C-alpha cells in the first residue's frame, strides 16, 4: 500500500528488496506531510530564491539564430547556485531528511554536479554527506571532485562495471540497504523506485512554471516547444510538467546518441531500448538479448546511464513527449557555437537540448517557432574534456 | 514438495538444514558442476543456486565477484539451465532454489521463465528486488508452474508483512539476519524469536535464516532459535575464490567446511 500512485502506466514502481520498503514508504509519508505543511514550503521557498539564487533567467538568444524564423530562449538554471538544476531538488530532499531525523545523505554522481548539489545542502544544513561517483567520471567531471572534497562530503570512487554512473548508483543503493536507518538516499534524478520520480518532478517542476510566467511575459504566449536533454530525466521534467496540460507546447526530450545509435555505444534506452526492471523501477533499458544490463557510452558524464525515469516512459507511450538523440559531435558543435556566440559556457549534457534545437532551426529554416531549451547546466566541469578533443583535432 | 519431503525428514529426525548458496559457473561450468556434487557430498540438504547477473544488488564484493567470474567463463542463463538438467539427473529428491534478479525473470516473459524452471525440475525461485508489494505476476506464474515463490521476511517486518509472507510464499520462508547486503564478514543477529513464532502462528513455509552466517556456532543458534536451519553463501564462495588455483584444494575445503556447517544443524 503507498499513499500515491507508484505506475506512470506500464512503468515505474518499487522494485527494491523487501528491506528497504518501510525506508520508501516513510520517505512517501512524509513528502506527503511536507506538501501540506507551509512552514516546509516556506523553508523551501526560502532557501531557493535567499541562497541558491531562483528565479533564474531566461535568456532570449539572438545571434545563433540569425537568419532563420526560429525564435530561442534559455532557461538559465546554468546560473543556480552550485551550476546546475540539481540544486533544486536537493535543496527539498536535505529538508526531507531533516524532517525524518536523518544525519547522513548518501549520493551517486556523474556530472558531480548532483555530488555538488548534495555536498553543499549538506554543509548549509549540517549532515554528513558520502558520494559514490564512477572512477571514469572522476577523471573526466575532475573540478567537482575537488568542489565536494572542499565541502567536506567523502568522495567514493567506484572501479566496478563501466566505472560511471550506473555503477555508482548500484555502490549507493547497497549502501543505503545497510544504512537506511540513518541514512537517506538523496536520489538525484526522476528515476529509481517510487516515491523518487514523484518527489524529483514536484521539486524540480519551477523550473517549468517560471518559464511559462517568463515566456508570456516577453511573447504574450507559450513556446512551440521545450527542449530537454533526458540522462534520467529531471531536468526535462521539471521543464515539463507544467506544461503537460498545455496541449499545443511540445514537448522534446533529447538522449545521447554517443558514438552513434548505429555503434551501440549510446545511452538512449527510451528510443533503442527495451522494458525492463532495474534500480527499483520497470522503464526502458539498454540490455543484451539475455537481459543483462547493458553499459551505456556518452562523451556527456551525466547523461552516461542505461535506463530513464518511469514518466519519460510514460508521455513518449501516449505521444505526449517526443524524444530523439544527439551524437558526441554534434554536442560539441552546439557547446562551441554557444561559447563563441553567446557568451555561454553550457554543460555538455545541455549541449546535446542545444544541439537538438540548432538542427531544429537549421533544418526548416523558413519555418516560425517560438523554442525554450533547458540549460540545465554550465560547462566549467566539461573545459578540460572539451580543450583536450579540440586539441586532438 | 521436494521442500516439503525435506522438511519432514529432518523434523522426524530432529535436525535443521543446513543449505550452501554458490553461483552457478563460478569459476567455470565444469568446477561449478563438481563444486556442487562436493557439497550434496558433504552433506547440504539443499541448494540455493544463483544465475548470474550483471547488476546483483542485493549482493556484496564476495558475491558480486562470483557473478564476474562465472561471466569471464562466458556463462549465461541458457548454460544455468543445462547445468540444472544435469544436477537434477544425479540429484532426484535434493531441493534445487534459484536466486534471480527481476530481470532475468522478467525478460521475454513470467510465464515462460516459471515453465523453463518447471522442465528441469527446480524446487523454488527467489526474486531478490521483488518485493511482495510487486510480487503478483511472478508468485501467480510461479504455483501455476509449481514451483515455490520465495518470500523475505526481514528483521523489522510488521505484522502486515508477516501475513502477507505467510500467505503468499511456499517451500521455505527467508528470514533474514540483518540489513545490508550478502557477507560472511557482516555477522548479523539471531533469529528474532517473536519472528519465527509469529510465522508459526500464520502457518507459513518454515523458517531459513540467512546473510552473514559463516560459522557452525551461527547455524547451531539458528536452531537453537526455533529456525528450520540456515542458508550460507559469502562463506562458501569465499572458499571458491581462495583456492582458485588450485581446484582439488578447494574440494577438500568445501568438503570439510559444508560437513562443519551441517553436523552444527544437528544441535
Ligand atoms: O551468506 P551470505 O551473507 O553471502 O548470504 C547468502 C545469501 N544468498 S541467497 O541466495 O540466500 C540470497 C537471498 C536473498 C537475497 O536478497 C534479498 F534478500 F533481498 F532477497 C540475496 C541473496
Ligand atoms: C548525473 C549527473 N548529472 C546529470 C545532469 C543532467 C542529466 O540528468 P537529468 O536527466 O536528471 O536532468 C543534465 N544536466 C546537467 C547539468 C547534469 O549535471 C550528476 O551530476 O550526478
Ligand atoms: C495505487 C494506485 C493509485 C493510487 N492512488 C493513490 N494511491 C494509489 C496506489
Ligand atoms: C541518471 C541516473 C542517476 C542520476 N543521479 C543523478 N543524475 C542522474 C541521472
Ligand atoms: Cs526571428
Ligand atoms: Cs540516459
Amino acid at each position: 500500500t503507498t499513499l500515491l500512485n507508484p505506475y506512470f502506466g506500464e512503468f515505474g514502481g518499487m522494485y527494491v528488496p523487501q528491506i528497504l520498503m518501510p525506508a520508501l514508504n516513510q520517505l512517501e509519508e512524509a513528502f506527503v506531510s511536507a506538501q501540506k505543511d507551509p512552514e516546509f514550503q516556506a523553508q523551501f521557498a526560502d532557501l531557493l530564491k535567499n541562497y541558491a539564487g531562483r528565479p533564474t533567467a531566461l535568456t532570449k538568444c539572438q545571434n545563433i539564430t540569425a537568419g532563420t524564423r526560429t525564435t530561442l530562449y534559455l532557461k538559465r538554471e546554468d546560473l543556480l547556485h552550485g551550476g546546475a538544476h540539481k540544486t533544486n531538488q536537493v535543496l527539498g530532499q536535505a529538508l526531507l531528511a531533516k524532517r525524518m531525523g536523518k544525519s547522513e545523505i548518501i549520493a551517486e554522481t556523474g556530472a558531480g554536479q548532483h555530488g555538488v548539489a548534495s555536498a553543499l545542502a549538506s554543509a548549509l544544513l549540517g549532515l554528513k554527506c558520502r558520494i559514490y561517483m564512477g572512477a571514469k567520471d572522476v577523471e573526466r567531471q575532475s573540478p567537482n571532485v575537488f568542489r565536494m572534497r572542499l565541502m567536506g562530503a567523502e568522495v567514493i570512487p567506484v572501479h566496478s562495471g563501466s566505472a560511471t554512473l550506473k555503477d555508482a548508483c548500484n555502490e549507493a543503493l547497497r549502501d543505503w540497504s545497510g544504512s537506511y536507518e540513518t541514512a537517506h538516499y538523496m536520489l538525484g534524478t526522476a528515476a529509481g523506485p517510487h516515491p523518487y520520480p514523484t518527489i524529483v518532478r514536484e521539486f524540480q517542476r519551477m523550473i517549468g512554471e517560471e518559464t511559462k510566467a517568463q515566456i508570456l511575459d516577453k511573447e504574450g504566449r507559450l513556446p512551440d516547444a521545450v527542449i530537454a536533454c533526458v540522462g534520467g530525466g529531471s531536468n526535462a521534467i521539471g521543464m515539463f510538467a507544467d506544461f503537460i496540460n498545455d496541449t499545443s507546447v511540445g514537448l522534446i526530450g533529447v538522449e545521447p546518441g554517443g558514438h552513434g545509435i548505429e555503434t551501440g555505444e549510446h545511452g538512449a534506452p527510451l528510443k533503442h531500448g527495451r522494458v525492463g526492471i532495474y534500480f527499483g523501477m520497470k522503464a526502458p533499458m539498454m540490455q543484451t538479448a539475455d537481459g543483462q544490463i547493458e553499459e551505456s557510452y556518452s562523451i556527456s558524464a551525466g547523461l552516461d546511464f542505461p535506463s530513464v525515469g518511469p514518466q519519460h516512459a510514460y508521455l513518449n507511450s501516449i505521444g505526449r513527449a517526443d524524444y530523439v538523440s544527439i551524437t558526441d559531435d554534434e554536442a560539441l558543435e552546439a557547446f562551441k557555437t554557444l561559447c563563441r556566440h553567446e557568451g555561454i559556457i553550457p554543460a555538455l549534457e545541455s549541449s546535446h537540448a542545444l544541439a537538438h534545437a540548432l538542427k531544429m532551426m537549421r533544418e526548416q529554416p523558413e519555418k516560425e517557432q517560438l523554442l525554450v531549451v533547458n540549460l540545465s547546466g554550465r560547462g566549467d566541469k566539461d573545459i578540460f574534456t572539451v580543450h583536450d578533443i579540440l586539441k586532438a583535432r | 514438495e521436494r521442500y516439503e519431503n525435506l522438511f519432514a525428514q529432518l523434523n522426524d529426525r530432529r535436525e535443521g538444514a543446513f543449505v550452501p548458496f554458490v553461483t552457478l559457473g563460478d569459476p567455470g561450468i565444469e568446477q561449478s558442476l563438481k563444486i556442487i556434487d562436493t557439497l550434496i557430498d558433504a552433506g547440504a540438504d539443499a541448494l540455493e543456486l544463483g544465475v548470474p547477473f550483471s547488476d546483483p544488488l542485493a549482493d556484496g564484493p564476495t558475491i558480486q565477484n562470483a557473478n564476474l567470474r562465472a561471466f569471464a567463463a562466458g556463462v549465461t542463463p541458457a548454460q544455468c539451465f543445462e547445468m540444472l538438467a544435469l544436477i537434477r539427473e544425479k540429484h532426484p529428491t535434493i531441493p534445487i532454489g534459484l536466486l534471480m534478479y527481476a530481470n532475468l525473470v522478467f525478460n521475454n516473459g513470467i510465464d515462460a521463465f516459471y515453465a523453463r524452471c518447471e522442465q528441469v525440475g527446480v524446487d523454488s525461485v527467489l526474486v531478490a528486488d521483488v518485493p511482495v508489494e510487486e510480487s503478483a505476476p511472478f508468485r501467480q506464474a510461479a504455483l501455476r508452474h509449481n514451483i515455490a515463490p520465495i518470500f523475505i521476511c526481514p528483521p523489522n517486518a510488521d505484522d502486515d508483512l508477516l501475513r502477507q509472507v505467510a500467505s503468499y510464499g511456499r517451500g521455505y520462508t527467508y528470514l533474514l539476519s540483518r540489513s545490508g547486503v550478502t557477507g560472511a564478514e557482516n555477522r548479523g543477529a539471531l533469529p528474532l524469536h517473536h519472528l519465527i513464532e509469529k510465522l508459526k502462528e500464520y502457518h507459513a513455509a518454515p523458517a531459513l535464516q540467512g546473510f552473514g552466517i559463516s560459522s557452525p556456532e551461527q547455524v547451531s543458534a539458528a536452531v537453537r532459535a526455533g529456525a528450520a536451519g540456515a542458508i550460507s553463501g559469502s562463506a562458501i564462495v569465499k572458499i571458491i575464490e581462495k583456492n582458485l588455483a588450485s581446484p582439488k584444494q578447494m574440494l577438500a575445503e568445501l568438503r570439510s567446511f559444508v560437513s562443519a556447517m551441517k553436523a552444527a544443524s544437528r544441535a
